[PDB]
């Protein structure tokens, strides 16, 4: 029904002049942005909503789940967080930028405690696929659909972690207890993105323009 | 819209 | 699971059900109605927590921090518990839509507060999972400034795991009434939201009203 | 800071 495994084949697939910040982010979003498409399509189940629901969903989710993706591949990074396109992105031009605050915050309660803990790639997949698969966005022909579904995934999940790692009592939940701050931190740099295209100074490309047009 | 959809096609 | 475990829930269940009572168009006063009240929950949040095992402990400005942002999602909590399926509404007297529209609220922070209030409604939570679930709604680690982050995040897993514990006994099966659960955290995060953006729309009313409200949605 | 302290400290 929702095995981790073709979750985190999915997670994989997708596995990869001046530097602005919010240059380099913009274009960094547009070119995750169609990959994510490629990704949402093999999350077990995406694939058969109805158009109309799969295209709701990648609307509302597609922001908490870029950062979550970058967050995680942020490892390694010091005082920063790695641009799919190769380029990074550390808290000094952030601060510069204006985003200095969410900047601060996603290193705070998403790359670090993604370190701390270790998430290993599954349960990025899965934390992911929980996020896509979100019952409260408005217009949903069968949100009760959505939500069975997300709930395989919790189910997948527990049991793997259950596996991966017996010892971690609660681990699970630490997987979860992320997501609160994730949407917290979500909806906060969206209004930067907002304020971003409305000052028009900034680049914004084809695809992730779309995205931040109701 | 119009780009998301053709993909998700 | 553990006698510990169960006698901490016992006194919470206790803690709340306790706190859950010291008891309290001209008609602009619809709303300033709607402020009085709140205000009764701000106060009970405050009550409720200070008898929190760890609450006290903290920094004084931590637990300003956890109590100043937890508020609405508290009250949202409460909110949804004392609903009413068939009235659509939430209580002697009782509040529709149109009463929220008819005090100054007039927008759709409304359907939000009444679409979630279904929602958990339909769960079918007792007093236990609803205090243990405001519980770890305070101590959430990620508030603006808060000093003892560590510390916050860590009397949070005591009721995280507790309340994993009580579910896993008592809804034998339906185990994901426990990620069902936890994850209105999330939606809760959304509300709260919509509720500032509602405080923003008719700050430039003015209306503000009451010290106690500015002080801690910070106007 | 204020009306809390008060609530708080109590
Ligand atoms: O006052 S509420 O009705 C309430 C009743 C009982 C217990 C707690 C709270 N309430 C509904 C909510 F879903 F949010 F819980 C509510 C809370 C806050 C507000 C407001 O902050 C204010 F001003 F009315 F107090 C505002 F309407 F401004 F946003 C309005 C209604
Ligand atoms: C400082 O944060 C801003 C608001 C500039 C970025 C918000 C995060 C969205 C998701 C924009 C994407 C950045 C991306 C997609 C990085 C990546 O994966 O390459």
């Amino acid at each position: 029904e929702m095995p981790v495994d073709r979750i985190l084949e999915a997670e994989l697939a997708v596995e990869q002049s001046p530097n602005d910040p919010v240059t380099n982010i913009c274009q960094a979003a547009d070119k995750q942005l169609f990959t994510l498409v490629e990704w949402a399509k093999r999350i077990p189940h995406f694939s058969s909503l109805p158009l109309d629901d799969q295209v709701i969903l990648l609307r509302a989710g597609w922001n908490e789940l870029l950062i979550a993706s970058f967050s995680h591949r942020s490892i390694d990074v010091r005082d920063g967080i790695l641009l799919a396109t190769g380029l990074h992105v550390h808290r000094n031009s952030a601060h510069s930028a204006g985003v200095g605050a969410i900047f601060d915050r996603v290193l705070t309660e998403l790359v670090s405690k993604m370190r701390d803990m270790r998430m290993d790639k599954t349960e990025l997949g899965c934390l992911r696929a929980i996020i896509l698969f979100n019952p409260d966005a408005k217009g949903l022909s069968n949100p009760s659909e959505v939500e069975v579904l997300r709930e395989k995934v919790y189910a997948s999940l527990e049991t793997y972690c259950k596996q991966k790692y017996p010892e971690q009592q609660g681990r699970f939940a630490k997987l979860l207890l992320r997501l609160p701050a994730l949407r917290s931190i979500g909806l906060k740099c969206l209004e930067h993105l907002f304020f971003f295209k409305l000052i028009g100074d900034t680049p914004i490309d084809t695809f992730l323009m779309e995205m931040l047009e109701a | 819209h119009k780009i998301l959809h053709r993909l998700l096609q | 699971m553990s006698p510990e475990q169960l006698g901490m829930i016992e006194k919470l269940v206790a803690a709340q059900q306790q706190c859950n009572r010291r008891s309290f168009e001209a008609r602009q006063q619809r709303f300033a109605h709607f402020t009085e009240l709140a205000i009764v929950s701000v106060q009970e949040i405050v009550d409720f927590a200070k008898q929190l095992p760890g609450f006290l402990q903290l920094s004084r400005e931590d637990q300003i921090a956890l109590l100043k942002t937890s508020a609405i999602e508290v009250m949202l909590l409460e909110t949804s518990r004392r609903y009413n399926p068939g009235s659509e509404s939430i209580t002697d007297f009782s509040y529709n839509r149109e009463d929220f529209a008819k005090a100054g609220l007039q927008v759709e922070f409304i359907n939000p507060i009444f679409e979630f209030s279904r929602a958990m409604n339909e769960l079918q939570l007792n007093d236990a999972e609803f205090a243990l679930l405001i519980a770890i709604s305070i101590f959430s680690a990620d508030r603006p400034n808060v000093q003892d982050q560590l510390q916050v995040e860590r009397l949070q897993h005591t009721y995280v795991e507790a309340l994993h514990a009580y579910v896993s006994i008592h809804h034998p099966h339906d185990r994901l009434m426990f990620p069902r659960m936890l994850m209105k955290l999330v939606s809760l995060r959304t509300l709260s939201s919509v509720h500032s953006e509602q405080v923003f729309a008719l700050r430039l009313q003015d209306k503000k009203l009451p010290p106690l409200l500015s002080e801690i949605w910070d106007v």
